């Protein structure tokens, strides 16, 4: 939707539009990937990353739910 | 000292310059060669002013839209637009020279004659 | 997930998302530009994976390591 | 509201011509069975036979230039001549050759060619293997047991090769004494017999100037009448005459029939245009630079007598100014350049 | 306009104010509005149809929001009105010239100036001077002629009943007009192009 | 790093990544897609550069500092 | 015409429209017909005979289907009728002059 707006007047037809739409959908996928990774950056928002968070903490164990992972991390430090 | 190398043939999709929609051949993009791609490039440059769109390079585009609308006198704007088109077209290395002949001033329509010299 | 998406899978996905009567021919300049854009896509996804690695510092000592230790 | 700009480039055409550098060949094959226009070199349909491919390869190269156009049609050997005649009537051809021309087929080809040239005014030339016909439009190349590049060649094969060579021959250049590098082996054949064969109106190959070349560029026509003569003995001259005839006919058909009104000033403009075309030809070395074009005054007198209007008591200029009844009568002077193969001078 | 809801009358007043500030040598068409930021979507074909209906509209073009045409609201231009009367730019200068001529005539000639041949000649000279002033501007063409309305003089004679025969036509001009003036003038207002279309070789 | 990665540089890189008979030309439709993708990728590079700093313990915002101290 | 069988009246209508589109400067003789794809084969002698009859027929000329003549349907011409009266083009301007006068 952004590219077609940036596209010229003579490129306003569907033949041009299909590639731009596919790439825009792909870049939407990429940006939600960015959002997910930024969530992974913060320990609270990171769910699956709590395992190697504990690995940084050098404590390993099978775990049920991410809330308990965060609780154990908070207990481990200080 | 080194001798310049000839520009290889430019290829691109094809369309009628009135249709403005790329005509496609049996599911394959049409081949335009020799004196076919330069016309498409000139059409692309002239139709859209670059400064309207940030993606395009600054040297690209034309500035004829300023005179569009009958903002000034026809006689002077003829000479001005001649140089405008020359600047807008001489950017392509393929194009050699641009020659503008005259302009027709009638009602709300302008008709002019321009010339292009190329390599192939 | 950065590691979930790989070069060829997303290449094929982008090719499939193109819905045209134009046949998708291998070796075409269209396929070549899809390949180049997917090359940059793989680069950015790998760099995102490296960013995650640098954030966790499981290897490749970084300034992040020093700051987290501090 | 919004009115847009659209500009498309245009370049004036120079010397638009027709039926130039066209090679027409029809081969008897049971596999292709169709016409194939050859515009790109090494364009070989897979259906074509190996010998047909050799024919095409022979037609490919020319003496000085590649032939402008080669057209190939394929059909079964049965009823081949009728369909070939129909196709050649459908589309103009500068030259014609037949891989498997039998004597009856050659006779039919010559009759068709002369019939077109005399009634249809379609000036065309055909190449034939062994025909002693009494027309200059056909070509008779009588050289048996021709071997080119240590390879056996039939007469028709080398006639096709020679036709392709002729198509690539520029008009300002010559056809005589054209050495063939491809031909390496030729049977021994005496100089006196070469002179006799040339004087028979035939085309032959000789080993001269350290190479294998032809001896003369004369027409296959053995008997040139008084009006035809020496300058009509040469194919080089009939070629340019045919070219000028076709060009004038084409431009007249394009411009004047029906579209242009019949008037004195229209006739003057037509004369000016014809003079301009003759000047274009004069720029080339094919013809002399001196020529004149006139209204056919005697034809005007004949038209008046048919109308019955008395020729007396008016100026002869009034005859030209008189209406011609949707008809045109003209006269023109030409002189095609004729030049020498080998020379003979004097010393002191 | 400026992320603010506007009624039709509000923006018509704004456009009238814009027109008042528009110089005559300049144009009204394709005037971009920086204040207007948000506009409803409306197709190019619809814009073309609306303009061809004799209406004035806004379009998003050249990276800005501008109008499409400077034609009059008059949908039906008669044969005498035509294309050059379809434009407000031309009727504006016609009205200006009309008002100026009426004003100067009222100021100078009615009652105060006597009716005479030489007075008529001086009036013609003054009108020609005003037309030259207009010609200095690019609004009109530089070529124009002013004449005494000879046919109106003939009509006045027929009303008076004086025979037109056995005198020179110049005597008709020299004849008294009964405290009346009959004139003729040639004008041509400059009409020029919004967008162009040329040819290349 | 990402500062080195710009729309022009990655545009030229992607153009080199494509082996095509079409000569690279300004304003080309294919070049149009390539340029648009490169512009958005440069924006994403800037976002990655920003989240470098935002992920750090220092130079945080009120909500970032709040999360860290919690 | 255009790979399609047409009735005789269909092509008479087409030719009438073409003639209405024909200016008085030009003559309809030898006018090419691009739309027409094929006509039945017939001898040129018969074509000239029909021309003498005054009937208008198509002809394959210069590799194109063309109009043989612009002759009128008037088959019998008196001694004082003249050849120009056989032409629709010539009588057309006479009719125009008559109507205008």
């Amino acid at each position: 939707m952004k590219l077609i707006d940036k596209l010229p007047s003579f490129d306003r037809n569907y033949i041009v539009e299909e590639i731009q739409g596919a790439y825009d959908t792909e870049l939407n996928i990429l940006k939600e990937d960015i959002d997910d990774t930024f969530n992974q950056l913060f320990v609270d928002t990171a769910t699956w990353g709590l395992d190697m968070w504990e690995d940084i903490l050098c404590i390993e164990k099978k775990e049920l739910d991410f809330d308990t992972r965060r609780s154990n991390i908070k207990a481990k430090m200080r | 000292l080194p001798k310049t190398e000839e520009l290889p043939i430019f290829r691109e999709v094809a369309w009628d310059f009135e249709k403005d929609e790329p005509i496609l051949e049996k599911g394959d993009f049409k081949i335009i060669e020799k004196k076919e791609a330069l016309k498409v490039w000139i059409y692309k440059c002239i139709k859209t002013n670059r400064y309207e769109h940030e993606i395009y390079s600054l040297e690209y585009g034309t500035e004829l839209s300023e005179l569009i609308g009958q903002k000034y006198t026809k006689g002077l704007t003829e000479s001005e637009a001649s140089r405008f088109i020359k600047e807008a077209l001489l950017i392509n290395p393929y194009i050699l020279e641009v020659n503008v002949k005259s302009a027709n001033f009638n009602r709300d329509i302008l008709s002019a004659n321009v010339k292009v010299s190329t390599i192939y | 997930m950065y590691s979930d998406q790989t070069y060829e899978v997303i290449k094929n996905r982008t090719l499939e998302n193109i819905n045209l009567d134009i046949y998708k021919g291998e070796g075409s300049f269209l396929n070549n530009m899809v390949s180049g854009n997917n090359l940059e896509l793989s680069k950015i996804y790998l760099e995102l994976s490296k960013m995650h690695k640098m954030a966790f510092i499981q290897d490749t000592y970084n300034q992040f390591l020093d700051k987290r230790v501090n | 509201p919004s009115i847009n700009i659209s500009f498309k480039e245009l370049a004036t055409t120079v010397k638009e011509r027709s039926a130039r550098g066209i090679i027409a060949m029809v081969l008897k094959d049971a596999k292709a069975l169709g016409l194939n226009e050859i515009h790109e070199k090494e364009d070989i349909p897979v259906d074509l036979s190996a010998e047909n491919k050799e024919y095409i390869n022979l037609a490919l190269m020319g003496n000085v230039n590649t032939p402008n156009k080669l057209l190939v049609y394929v059909i079964e050997g049965e009823a081949d001549i009728q369909t070939a005649l129909d196709f050649l009537e459908t589309k103009e051809f500068n030259y014609l050759c037949m891989p498997k021309a039998v004597e009856a087929d050659k006779t039919a080809i010559k009759n068709w060619i002369i019939k077109l040239r005399d009634i249809d005014k379609v000036k065309v030339k055909a190449v034939l293997g062994k025909v002693v016909g009494n027309h200059e439009g056909i070509i008779n190349f009588t050289t048996e047991d021709v071997l080119v590049g240590e390879k056996k060649y039939s007469v028709d094969e080398f006639t096709s090769r020679v036709a392709g060579l002729i198509a690539g021959t520029p008009l300002s250049q010559s056809v005589t004494y054209t050495k063939l590098s491809d031909v390496v082996d030729i049977p021994k054949m005496t100089k006196v017999d070469a002179e006799s064969r040339v004087n028979k109106g035939e085309l032959i190959l000789i080993k001269e100037a350290g190479a294998i070349r032809i001896a003369r560029g004369v027409n296959s026509l053995t008997e040139l009448t008084a009006e035809k003569g020496e300058m009509f003995q040469k194919i080089k001259i009939v070629d340019t005459l045919d070219i000028i005839h076709s060009d004038i006919r084409k431009v007249i058909i394009d411009d004047y029939i029906g579209k242009v009104t019949n008037s004195y000033d229209n006739k003057c403009l037509l004369i000016v245009a014809i003079k301009s075309y003759l000047e274009e030809l004069e720029k080339s070395a094919l013809i002399e630079s001196d020529s004149t074009v006139e209204i056919d005054f005697e034809a005007q007198k004949s038209y008046l007598k048919s109308k019955g209007v008395d020729l007396s008591y008016m100026t002869l200029q009034e005859i030209k100014e008189a209406n011609t009844g949707s008809k045109v009568f003209l006269k023109a002077k030409i002189k095609v350049l004729d030049a020498m193969e080998d020379i003979d001078l004097s010393i002191e």
